[PDB]
């Protein structure tokens, strides 16, 4: 039951944060990624 | 900021409203 579509596209979703006069955010872990590039 | 012989103008893809957003 697959068909074509047409719709507006995204920009990608929401990710509003609190504020504060003294609120603040830390990291507590991390990860080492590897991206690929290519250039002709 | 400021035809008709097998010219056409196409249009973009991002809008002006969905620039803006970013």
């Amino acid at each position: 039951s697959q068909s074509i579509i047409a719709y507006t596209m995204s920009l990608g979703a929401e990710n509003s944060v609190a504020y504060s006069n003294n609120s603040i955010a830390i990291p507590t872990n991390f990860t080492i990624s590897v991206t690929t590039e290519i250039l002709p | 900021v400021t035809k008709f012989n097998g010219l056409t103008v196409l249009p973009p893809l991002l809008t002006d409203e969905m620039i803006a957003q970013y």
